[PDB]
Parts: structure tokens; C-alpha cells; sequence
């Protein structure tokens, strides 16, 4: 994974 | 101005700079970088982001480089290349070269090179790597070392040998899934007072991007 964007943990 | 799903994605990219000294030393090194921020937002938004060591506003929907930092203390260099030269009569040079990876193993890197230079009274280069698949480019010459994927924490080397003739430092790059400069981005809070979307009401996206720039080790 390199430009796999994830989810933030608000 | 109005959408059904509502997202953003900020982008932390980076390229961290080494030098390093043939023993062990950092002679220098140092970050640039700045963070751009993809979004599709309703309405017009003031925003606040968060981070390690905040900037308000109300987002250009669409694209824009939030902001652009630059540091130059504690930083974290991905790579930790180590060469052995050892000389002959005249005829080879002995030349190992050795990187590492110092990131937690569940992290990947990619798109690694290594390039240890030849001199200029080359015949011939032999190399032999387990991991990779290297070849000596004469025109630009050098050992073009390339490596696919590399995992964190792990050793490999890269054993060649430069038969001379009769008669620079270790160039490293690598593309990274963290931040170098140690950035983390903690909170985008989402908020247009007037229209019904919440923040926590809208979908968040982050990725790091560390890209290597001059990442030379003196051989």
C-alpha cells in the first residue's frame, strides 16, 4: 500500500 | 455547491533528505512538505484541522495545498545503508553494500534503488543479491539495484565486485506508506452551521506519502 487512501479515526 | 456523499481526503506528502558518513554519522538531514486536501464538501465550511509538532478555514471545494511545513529536528530516515569497500592489486574492488529498514513491519516500502557507483577504470561488474535484481548500467554508470517491495525492520545486501583496469557516495531512493518528519494528521472537523450535514455525519480519508529526495551516504 503507497496511495491507499484510510479512513480517519475521529 | 451540494453533494450526497460527502467526503474529503488529505494528502501528507513528503521527501525526507540524509547524509550520512561512511562510519555512522548524520552529517544532515531534514524534511519538506506540505498537505493538500481533496474535497467535495456542501455548503461553506469553516474547518479545523489537527496535527503533531491546526489551521482554520473554509476549503476551496474541490483542490487545494492546505499548508506546507518544513522540519529539520528528530527525524525519522527509512533507510540505513552500509557499504564495505575492499581494495585488491588492482585489478577488482570489493564492494558490499547494505540498506535497512527501520519502520514497524506492517508498513511496506517501495519502489527501492540503491545506486552504488562504479569508478571510471571499469572492466566488469559481477553482483549477486538474494533479494532483487541489479545490473551496472555503464552509460550512466553505477549499479542499478532494484528492489520491488521491502518490509520494515529487515536486512538485505548486495555483494558485487568491480574488475578494474590498468591506470562518490551510495544514492538511495524509496517511496514510503508514513510520514518521515513524524506529522500525523488528528482531526478535520467538518462543519457548515448552515445546512443539516454533520461532521461526524461526513467520511474522512488521510493517506502518507514519503517520498525520498537526496538520500546519499557517503561510501
Amino acid at each position: 500500500t503507497t496511495g491507499v487512501y484510510v479512513k480517519m479515526p475521529p | 455547491i451540494k453533494y450526497r456523499r460527502n467526503e474529503l481526503f488529505l494528502d501528507v506528502l513528503e521527501s525526507v533528505n540524509l547524509l550520512m558518513s561512511p562510519q555512522g554519522q548524520v552529517l544532515s538531514a531534514h524534511v519538506s512538505g506540505r498537505v493538500v486536501m481533496k474535497s467535495y464538501l456542501s455548503g461553506m465550511p469553516e474547518c479545523k484541522f489537527g496535527m503533531n509538532d491546526s489551521i482554520s478555514f473554509i476549503p476551496p471545494d474541490g483542490e487545494f495545498e492546505l499548508m506546507r511545513y518544513r522540519t529539520t529536528k528528530d527525524i525519522i530516515l527509512p533507510f540505513r545503508v552500509i557499504p564495505l569497500v575492499r581494495e585488491v592489486g588492482r585489478t577488482k574492488l570489493e564492494v558490499k553494500v547494505v540498506i535497512k529498514s527501520n519502520f514497524k513491519p506492517s508498513l511496506l516500502a517501495q519502489k527501492i534503488e540503491v545506486r552504488i557507483p562504479t569508478p571510471l577504470n571499469t572492466s566488469g561488474v559481477q553482483v549477486i543479491c538474494m533479494k532483487g535484481k541489479a545490473k551496472y548500467k555503464a552509460s550512466e554508470n553505477a549499479i542499478v539495484w532494484k528492489i520491488k517491495r521491502m518490509a520494515g525492520m529487515k536486512e538485505s545486501q548486495i555483494s558485487a565486485e568491480i574488475e578494474l583496469l590498468p591506470t562518490p557516495p551510495i544514492s538511495m531512493n524509496f517511496e514510503v506508506p508514513f510520514a518521515p518528519s513524524g506529522l500525523k494528521v488528528r482531526y478535520l472537523k467538518v462543519f457548515e452551521p448552515k445546512l443539516n450535514y454533520s461532521d461526524h455525519d461526513v467520511i474522512k480519508w488521510v493517506r502518507y506519502i514519503g517520498r525520498s529526495g537526496i538520500y546519499e551516504t557517503r561510501c
